[PDB]
């Protein structure tokens, strides 16, 4: 008989360990694995794929309103939207990024806005999309979100600009959860020009954001959402 | 080994070691062997005792919150009567570790934690119980239960510990950061505002961890404290600093008492031995 | 001897260090204790 | 040949000569230097003033006569108004400087006291009110104005400089970088002091890295004659400015 | 030393190892380690107090057995002040350890409480 | 690098730093040493002190004031209450030993005067009854209290400094073993003088190997003020102490 010493802790249950156990069903012989398309090894392969953002989360506003960006007719220099940007909350609390982050506590890397434009093809505008980096509110006026991070967006042929936001960070990682001190700044889109429409035309048109993860993206410790409840 | 000291005769020179000037900052190495004649000698000592990593690294006493287990009463949440108690993690808590650690200006480590419950009976229970008491790690944005039976203590991605009264628990936590050091003070704030708070507080955001009966009522009330313990591991530290004379207030503060007393213990004269 | 992978899950091991006091006691800028003049 | 005493230090477009000096000291026995591609994390390109904002800058000289109990200055703050340097600080997300502090104080041989002059790292400070009070953000960024200890303010930080603002004594002070100005000897002291922090870069405005404290330990006084004054005067220089992310003007 | 430049000063800087009480006069206080010091040009004096010691580790708590001893300080000859000037002048003393400087054993502190 | 002006001796477990010094002489050219095995005709093992009695001992200070005539120090004799080198002058037949003599007197640049130090083997003392009167041995033998040159004493030696008490003018005095101390500068003699005696070994209380004598060539003074007092202080060492003949000690 090995003398053996115990230690702290000794039969306690750790949910995060790992440790071998005997088999309850002694040389079971499993189902053979087939090929099945799509397989997943990581949730940063599926963090880089684009979901709509419901940025017209207004007042009000239901059903896939939420997710249709307005743009209209004759303004100029005007603010089209915008957000602070939270990564487990705002109005990024639901997308697809959102929810895989909301399981975990600390997040960096840069992030991807894009924009679809779906208006008539005959229409024309310009638009204004920026980043301003924390440490400033705002912008209230294009001219202080020009200041920032920014990409002036040629509705043209191609229906998508994509805006790549850079960890524009002092501190390694932010919180997933809203923290005044590694808050992430804020998002805004301006008229750069106006919304042109063919003459005589007068509606709303409007456009898709979307967002994902960037290859730099990362996840660093996982929690429980707040996302579900149960009784 | 290495000397201690090495031996050195009466010297009459033009080079003088006691002679400088603490004016430059410099605290410059001077051996006995300057000042006096000196026998060669061994020192015998590695300096093992005094290393940083076995200063910050013995287990001290965090924190100590109290839990019930007791039929739950429908005026008061679950956190009023204390059916589940979800301390904030803070090691500036119980102030002899926290000047250990203050001493240094960043400090990086891993933690072990020991959590160590017992039980009493202060009322007329008819019999002891081993009640099963569990730990959850709710990291900032997590779930924060708000009933001893929550759902959140599926603790489905949440670390979680169970132990029972008389046993203990004993986990490691790896640097949680999220910086490349933790710091022991901070000067500034969270943003710039005139109304922020000052100090530390800004980023201790290490999350809480709650504690819970997970036994059903009994036919009595029984009272359980859990003690936590910590150690450090694999430490760093970095720019030290003078250690606190005054007594603490409160916690992530440096603010003291507005008549301190003088740590300085008086005599009757500067010539009295 | 390591019974886990996470290294938080290591013992606090065990490498001893020498010593570097000239960080605290002289960060001053080209001096030595020749036995000199400190400030000539 | 040379003597240690004197000394004279070229920064950009500005000077210092001493000729009454203690040997300078390297906080930490290290340099000031830039940003490595290893301890980076920002991938924004960064900002590198040099000249422009890598320069001495002269901070109002303060009195030093009997009584007085000293002042602190904090860094990056006591800057912020210093041209480019202090432009600088809002337009940017976040930032990485050491700096070069020389504190000047001018005597005669009939004149004696002492400084102690003391670059503290993350000195965070007690409220005057003690209790749970915090500090405000107008009382921690006085900029150029300093702390002045002299002045009673409730609502301002702690002043009895025995506790460095604090509750830790004065006399275990000098374990952090620091140089005396003996009247006897120099009348001036030098520190570079590189960049301290556990995040590579950061913000500019919402937190200091250093506090400069200079206290009279050993009161100014003359052989003859009335309370002395002498002015102290500070002069202050980034070394390494780097800069990142560029953005409006914060506006505080 | 602190003075003025123009003032000058001898003192005696002493150390009485255990088994003595005092010293209470100077002529006590030579007949221990000392070192004389000439305040000159350099301000500052070095005194390297020596493991004077039959046992090979002290008790950092006050302790008869293992008592370290006394410091203290004379005026070898006198302060010096420049004609007409009457003042108080002053020294700031100073304390490090010394590269053979050993700690064995830790404990708690009783520099800190709490309530 | 070093100025001549800047020393330290240590000696034992003392030590001695001086800033404003001489050159210090050795005597004759030469340094105290050890009896040599062809010198020595005492077959008795010898004794060596060592640390336990080659060390500074300080002798209590006089004060130089105007007027003063100078003081007079016998050595061994000086000593012979200093602890165990004094003890081992009574517990022994014979010794030999060279000595280290500093005296020390300190005064500011507003100070003038000089004081002649100068060591005189064989000092041979006339009597201040003159005649054929001999000097008594409580005379010769004052111990640390030396010979103060300013106080009147019928029985004791010739004080008057003109001559150095033995009718031989102080003028020539400068061909013994010397050095000023010229307030000017120095504020500090050094004389390291090797055994002298036609004998290896001699008794160490019944004759004198040294007289020391400090005299104030000029006296001292003050640009302005009052009649200045400046203490003098004379530190003294054995070298190589050797003793031998160890016996009941010595009753005077």
């Amino acid at each position: 008989g090995l003398p053996t010493v115990l230690t702290p802790g000794s039969e306690q249950f750790l949910t995060t360990d790992d440790r071998q156990s005997p088999s309850a069903m002694p040389n079971y012989e499993p189902t053979p694995l087939i090929h099945i398309p799509g397989e997943v090894k990581n949730l940063l392969e599926i963090a880089q794929v684009d979901t709509l953002i419901p940025l017209n989360n207004t007042t009000n506003t239901t059903g896939l309103g939420m997710y249709r960006i307005p743009l209209v007719q004759n303004m100029q220099g005007e603010q089209v939207f915008g957000f602070r940007l939270y990564l487990g909350d705002g109005v990024l609390k639901t997308t697809l990024l959102g929810e895989l982050c909301q399981y975990f506590t600390h997040w960096a890397g840069s992030l991807r806005l894009s924009f679809m434009y779906t208006g008539p093809a005959l229409s024309s505008a310009k638009l204004l999309i920026a980043y301003t980096p924390p440490g400033a509110q705002g912008p209230t006026k294009r001219k202080e979100a020009m200041l920032g991070t920014h990409v002036v967006w040629d509705i043209g042929l191609q229906s998508t600009v994509v805006l790549n936001i850079p960890w524009t960070s002092g501190v390694q990682y932010r919180y997933t959860d809203p923290d005044t001190y590694t808050s992430a700044g804020f998002v805004s889109c301006w008229y750069q020009t106006s919304l042109v429409l063919p003459p005589q035309t007068q509606q709303t048109v409007y456009m898709l954001g979307f967002i994902s993860a960037c290859p730099d993206f990362k996840l660093r410790l996982m929690k429980d959402t707040q996302s579900i409840h149960q009784e | 080994q290495t000397l201690a000291s090495i031996k050195s005769d009466s010297k009459h020179t033009q080079k003088v070691p006691s002679l400088t000037a603490n004016e430059t900052g410099a605290t410059l190495p001077t051996t006995p062997s300057d000042s006096v004649e000196t026998r060669t000698t061994l020192m015998h000592y590695t300096g093992s005792e005094t290393t940083l990593e076995n200063f910050l690294g013995r287990a001290a006493c965090v924190h100590v919150v109290e839990i019930v287990n007791k039929r739950p009463t429908d005026t008061e949440e679950h956190r009023m009567q204390l059916l589940f108690n979800n301390w904030k993690i803070n090691l500036s808590s119980l102030v002899q570790l926290r000047r250990k650690l203050e001493m240094f200006t960043y400090v990086r480590f891993d933690s072990e934690y020991t959590i160590i419950a017992t039980s009493s009976q202060p009322n007329e229970a008819k019999f002891s119980s081993n009640l099963t008491i569990q730990a959850m790690f709710i990291p900032p944005g997590a779930p924060n239960p708000k009933k001893w039976d929550d759902y959140t203590w599926q603790s489905a991605t949440n670390p979680s510990v169970f132990f029972n009264v008389g046993k203990s628990a004993r986990f490691s936590v790896p640097y949680l950061g999220i910086a490349s050091a933790y710091n022991c003070f901070y000067d500034g704030y969270s943003h710039d505002n005139s109304t922020t708070p000052y100090g530390i507080n800004v980023l201790n955001h290490m999350g809480s961890m709650a504690f819970r009966v997970v036994n059903e009522h009994d036919n009595h009330t029984t009272h359980v404290k859990v003690r936590v313990y910590h150690r450090a591991k694999h430490i760093r530290a970095w720019v030290p600093r003078a250690p606190r004379a005054l007594e603490y207030l409160h916690i992530g503060r440096t603010n003291y008492k507005q008549s301190p007393q003088n740590p300085i213990k008086t005599r009757k004269t500067i010539s009295t031995y | 001897i390591n019974y886990y992978k996470d290294a938080a899950s290591s013992s606090s091991a065990g490498q001893s260090f020498s010593m570097d006091p000239s960080k605290f006691t002289e960060p001053v800028k080209d001096i030595m204790l020749k036995g000199a003049p400190a400030l000539n | 040949g040379y003597s240690d005493r004197v000394e004279q230090i070229t920064l950009g477009n500005s000077t210092i000569t001493t000729q009454e000096a203690a040997n300078s000291i390297v906080a930490y026995g290290e340099w000031p230097s830039f940003l490595s591609d290893v301890d980076a994390s920002d991938v924004n390109k960064t900002t590198k003033p040099d000249t422009s904002a890598c320069r001495f800058y002269t901070l109002d000289s303060k009195m030093w006569t009997q009584g007085s109990k000293g002042w602190c200055w904090k860094l990056p703050d006591a800057l912020k108004d210093m041209g480019i340097f202090g432009q600088n600080m809002f337009f940017h997300s976040q930032g990485r400087t050491g700096y070069t502090i020389h504190v000047q104080c001018n005597a005669t041989k009939f004149h004696s006291g002492c400084l102690l002059v003391v670059v503290i790292p993350e000195h965070q400070l007690a409220s005057a009110e003690g209790g749970n009070v915090s500090v405000l953000y107008d009382k921690t960024h006085p900029g150029e104005k300093g702390i002045d200890l002299s002045e009673a303010d409730s609502t301002g930080p702690m002043k009895d400089p025995l506790y460095m603002m604090d509750g830790t004594l004065i006399g275990n002070s000098l374990i952090f970088p620091h140089q005396f100005i003996n009247l006897r000897t120099n009348n001036t002291a030098t520190i570079v002091v590189p960049y301290i922090n556990s995040v590579p870069m950061d913000s500019m405005t919402r937190h200091n890295n250093l506090s400069l404290m200079v206290i009279p330990i050993v009161d100014i006084t003359a052989t003859s004659g009335t309370t002395p004054s002498i002015p102290v005067t500070i002069t202050i220089a980034p070394m390494f400015l780097e800069l990142s992310g560029i953005r409006s003007k914060a506006v505080i």
